RNA sequence: AGGACGACAUUAGACGAAUCAUCUGGAAAGAUGAAUCAAAGAAGGUAAUAAUCCUGUAGUCGAAAAUGUUGUCUCUCUUGAGUGGAUCCUGAGUACGACGGAGCACGUGAAAUUCCGUCGGAAUCUGGGAGGACCAUCUCCUAAGGCUAAAUACUCUCUAGUGACCGAUAGUGAACCAGUACCGUGAGGGAAAGGUGAAAAGCACCCCGGAAGGGGAGUGAAAUAGAACCUGAAACCGUGUGCUUACAAGUAGUCAGAGCCCGUUAAUGGGUGAUGGCGUGCCUUUUGUAGAAUGAACCGGCGAGUUACGAUUUGAUGCAAGGUUAAGCAGUAAAUGUGGAGCCGUAGCGAAAGCGAGUCUGAAUAGGGCGUUUAGUAUUUGGUCGUAGACCCGAAACCAGGUGAU
RNA sequence: GACAAUGGUAGGAGAGCGUUCUAAGGGCGUUGAAGCAUGAUCGUAAGGACAUGUGGAGCGCUUAGAAGUGAGAAUGCCGGUG
């Protein structure tokens, strides 16, 4: 059987790069006005899946790009 | 293809049991028991091969102590003089001379008695 | 030489047979070295993802073909029985420059930085 | 070029063919095709008994504790006499595939060894029934032989000890050409190879 | 919508090629010395291993009948095509809606498309449906009636064959009179157990004995193959006896070592062992086990990391800015030839419209993210993961069908 | 030729021994195969030979391929016998 793609992650990954998974970022939903405007503006810009986690999540997005 | 058990086992086990040859009772006849004995038997011989080196040096030393004692000299003193004498004979030789040749051993005694 | 074969050196290695004697006769020692030992790959005992999701996907997406077209000294195009594009959904012609020959390009949606050079040696545009 | 000995004779009527027939050496591919051939030639008809679901059985032989015997499940669990067989052979394919160009690299390097050793080319002739081929094979030739031609039924030599592979130069295989220590070729047959091999 | 003529086929079968001598030997097919056949050197049998000894094989013929099967006559059955359109006709308790369900990969969701229950309930070529809620428009169709081969699934059975599948604890539960001894009220559970020899030549006869069993004599190549019969391991049980042993505290051995006895795969030999040194089995599990923690009476057999398909990585090989086929046909259950749909690569960035060696954010040709500067791809050995029971054995339990108030 | 390193549980890496089957090559075998028994044999290990007795059909060697490939423990299963 073909490995299934964890489509719940794929709805939040975006591959591209030279193999790196792109981003999406936390605390970005609701409940503002407790984060700083500094925290607010900076969590807006996106950052990759970490080396240590790509070690763990490597299998699920095997079909992304 | 199925491989059967085949001969390989018996031939292996008999190897062991032949090693357990002088052994007592079923330590000479059962594999399971004789395996353990042959294991230990070499585990002893491995250490015993080192120990015999020291069991033997102690034998000569006492024998040297004995013939030194006959010339009113402790074994402690004799070796100190033989070092300063520059004699470099070694116990097993030194002791064997004391048994095979009373005169030769006496000479080295007097050699070591001076250079003190 | 059918009785004295030999595989290319470096291919082929004897597979590892765990559990067959005391040059390793195991795997781990307790916990999940139980048969069919779990942990989901992912399920690290608290979220893992659960952190944002951004999505869509729609329709029309072209198929690129860069100006490394050192083809003939002229002639028309889209002809890709020639060894160039294949599996095309459209055909944009992009840059990475070296319009070293003069010809007439033809495909749908040409890139401006490209077509500035294609038309600066022989002129060429189409749908 | 290579002499074309007369059938039964010596009419050494030379003619040219090489490069993708001589010249070529290779070995590392030549082995790997030999394995792909014999892989494919076997059915994997073997299948062992119980995935424990095979064999009648499956009540619990006695209650867990109170007995002083070990706990048991099916009386067909694999450590029993007559029980299931963990990870026996099951029927399966036993047969892979190798890239096209490399398949061609085999046959050339196969035939080129026969060129580097020795392998005869011939006129043809034909008729009916062959204790005669022994006299035809005794022109000189050797222990194991194959012959090729686009046509067929010139092979009522099925029944010779050794030497009884004969196939069109399009049914040609890496086995023979490796197996057989000499090989004999009608021209035009050897032309049909030279056509395809390029 | 049912039946009359002669080709092939199925169900019995026939022909079918070519060897002698010797040595060994119980026996020749083996060895050896000369031969022969072959559209037949597949296989099995024959006193050891046989192309030429037999049954056969390649190949060739063969059917009274019985079905099966078709070519073809008959046999029915046959009426076959176009222009225009006034006013008719093209499947009603239906399509459809609401409600409760159900189904579509699609969990009520924005929910198209499709079906049930229940009340409602249309239209009539100026018509109706569908195109993923819905309206308009456009395009495709024409529901509410029915029948339709082939390509697809399966194997209790038949014939013919095949296997880097088992070879008697394996392989079917069952090689043997197995769903049988056996067990249960019943449903139901369910074994064990193959092998004398080439040939029964299966031991006439004498002998001890009631017999059983045995010593002779015999058949046999062999019964030190004699029936509970090929081989005949180990545990276990015994007979004989070379060295040793009744003042000694021992995980049984190891190291040292006299004495005695023997004489080998002939090598700084073998057996035994007064006496001295040293010395608390193994496995598991443990901070730590001589452990008084666990396991094993012993010996034998059996008994656990597999395979498929995906992923990733390494190694090998082929091509290379390309690499490569899938089904399918062809083929001898191959290899291979075919087949370029397809997949990955040559370009990236963005949620996206989209722009492009650059793009995104941004008001910015600031900065900053990802990318540019160059190598991939196919097969495959190995490692590992994922899907599978997924290394093996083990629950108390749960559900479904049944069987039981003797 | 010197000179260094070489205790080791989980565990990683490496090189190998043997078992059954296949392929090709080359062989042995009723003047006695496998198996079994015995030995004072060889190799660093797994392990390999040779000799003799037994036995009465078969079996190995080389190279490569594939695995139902290796047992001492599971209150493991089955048999036999303490
Ligand atoms: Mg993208
Ligand atoms: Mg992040
Ligand atoms: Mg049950
Ligand atoms: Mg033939
Ligand atoms: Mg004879
Ligand atoms: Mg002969
Ligand atoms: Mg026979
Ligand atoms: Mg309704
Ligand atoms: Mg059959
Ligand atoms: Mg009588
Ligand atoms: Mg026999
Ligand atoms: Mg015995
Ligand atoms: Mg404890
Ligand atoms: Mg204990
Ligand atoms: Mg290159
Ligand atoms: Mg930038
Ligand atoms: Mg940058
Ligand atoms: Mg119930
Ligand atoms: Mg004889
Ligand atoms: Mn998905
Ligand atoms: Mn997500
Ligand atoms: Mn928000
Ligand atoms: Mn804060
Ligand atoms: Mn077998
Ligand atoms: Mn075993
Ligand atoms: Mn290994
Ligand atoms: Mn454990
Ligand atoms: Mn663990
Ligand atoms: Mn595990
Ligand atoms: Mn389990
Ligand atoms: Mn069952
Ligand atoms: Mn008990
Ligand atoms: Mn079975
Ligand atoms: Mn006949
Ligand atoms: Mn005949
Ligand atoms: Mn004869
Ligand atoms: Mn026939
Ligand atoms: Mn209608
Ligand atoms: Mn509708
Ligand atoms: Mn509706
Ligand atoms: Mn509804
Ligand atoms: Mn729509
Ligand atoms: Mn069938
Ligand atoms: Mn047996
Ligand atoms: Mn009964
Ligand atoms: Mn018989
Ligand atoms: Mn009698
Ligand atoms: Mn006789
Ligand atoms: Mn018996
Ligand atoms: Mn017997
Ligand atoms: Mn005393
Ligand atoms: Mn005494
Ligand atoms: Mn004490
Ligand atoms: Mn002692
Ligand atoms: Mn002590
Ligand atoms: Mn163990
Ligand atoms: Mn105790
Ligand atoms: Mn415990
Ligand atoms: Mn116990
Ligand atoms: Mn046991
Ligand atoms: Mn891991
Ligand atoms: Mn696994
Ligand atoms: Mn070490
Ligand atoms: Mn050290
Ligand atoms: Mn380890
Ligand atoms: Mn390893
Ligand atoms: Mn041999
Ligand atoms: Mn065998
Ligand atoms: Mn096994
Ligand atoms: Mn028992």
């Amino acid at each position: 059987p073909k490995m299934k793609t964890h489509r719940g992650a794929a709805k939040r990954v975006k591959r591209t790069a030279s193999g790196q998974l792109k981003r999406s970022r936390a605390f970005t939903s609701h409940l503002f006005a407790n984060k700083s405007t500094k925290q607010k503006r900076q969590l807006r810009k996106a950052r990759l899946v970490s080396k240590s986690d790509m070690k763990r999540v490597k299998q699920l997005l095997a079909y992304k790009k | 293809p199925r491989v059967k058990g085949g001969t390989v086992t018996r031939a292996r086990r008999k190897k062991t049991i032949k090693l357990a040859k002088g052994y007592f009772g079923s330590k000479h006849t059962l594999y399971k028991v004789a395996k353990q004995q042959v294991m230990k038997s070499g585990q002893y011989a491995f250490r015993d091969r080192r120990q015999r080196k020291r069991d033997f040096r102690k034998l000569w030393i006492t024998r040297i102590n004995a013939a030194a004692r006959q010339h009113e000299m402790s074994y402690s003193r004799l070796m100190n003089g033989l070092k300063k004498a520059g004699i470099d004979i070694n116990r097993k030789m030194l002791s064997e001379i004391a048994i095979s040749d009373e005169k030769a051993f006496a000479q080295l005694v007097t050699k070591a008695k001076d250079a003190l | 030489k059918l009785h004295e074969l030999k595989p290319a050196e470096g291919s082929r290695k004897e597979r590892n047979r765990v559990g067959r004697g005391v040059a390793t006769g195991n795997g781990k020692t307790s916990g999940r070295g139980h048969k069919g030992q779990k942990a989901r790959s992912g399920g690290g005992v608290r979220p893992g993802f659960e952190g944002g999701q951004l999505p869509l996907f729609r329709r029309l997406p072209k198929r690129g073909f860069t100006n490394i077209n050192r083809k003939e000294y002229a002639i028309v195009n889209l002809d890709q029985l020639n060894k160039f594009e294949d599996g095309t959904e459209v055909t944009p012609a992009l840059l990475v420059e070296s319009g070293v020959v003069k010809n007439e390009k033809s495909g749908i949606k040409i890139l401006g930085n490209g077509s500035l050079d294609k038309k600066l040696t022989v002129k060429a545009h189409k749908f | 070029y290579d002499v074309l000995k007369l059938d039964g004779t010596k009419s050494g009527s030379i003619e040219l063919s090489d490069a993708v027939f001589g010249i070529e050496p290779n070995n590392s591919v030549l082995f790997e095709a030999i394995n792909l051939q014999r892989a494919s030639l076997r059915q994997g008809t073997h299948a062992v008994k119980n995935r424990s679901a095979v064999s009648g059985g499956g009540r619990k032989p006695w209650k867990q504790k109170g007995t002083g015997r070990a706990r048991q499940g099916t009386i067909r669990a694999p450590q029993w006499r007559g029980g299931g067989i963990v990870f026996g052979p099951t029927p399966r394919s036993y047969a892979y595939k190798m890239p096209k160009k490399m398949r061609r690299l085999a046959l050339r390097s196969a035939l080129s060894f026969k060129a580097q050793e020795n392998g005869l080319t011939v006129v043809d002739a034909f008729n009916f029934e062959a204790p005669k081929t022994k006299e035809f094979k005794n022109v000189l030739s050797t222990l194991e032989q194959p012959k090729k031609v686009l046509v067929v039924t010139e092979n009522e030599d099925v029944n010779v000890e050794l030497s009884a592979r004969n196939i069109p130069g399009v049914q040609v295989t890496t086995a023979q050409g490796l197996n057989v220590l000499d090989i004999t070729n009608a021209d035009s047959l050897v032309i049909t190879e030279a056509a395809a091999k390029k």
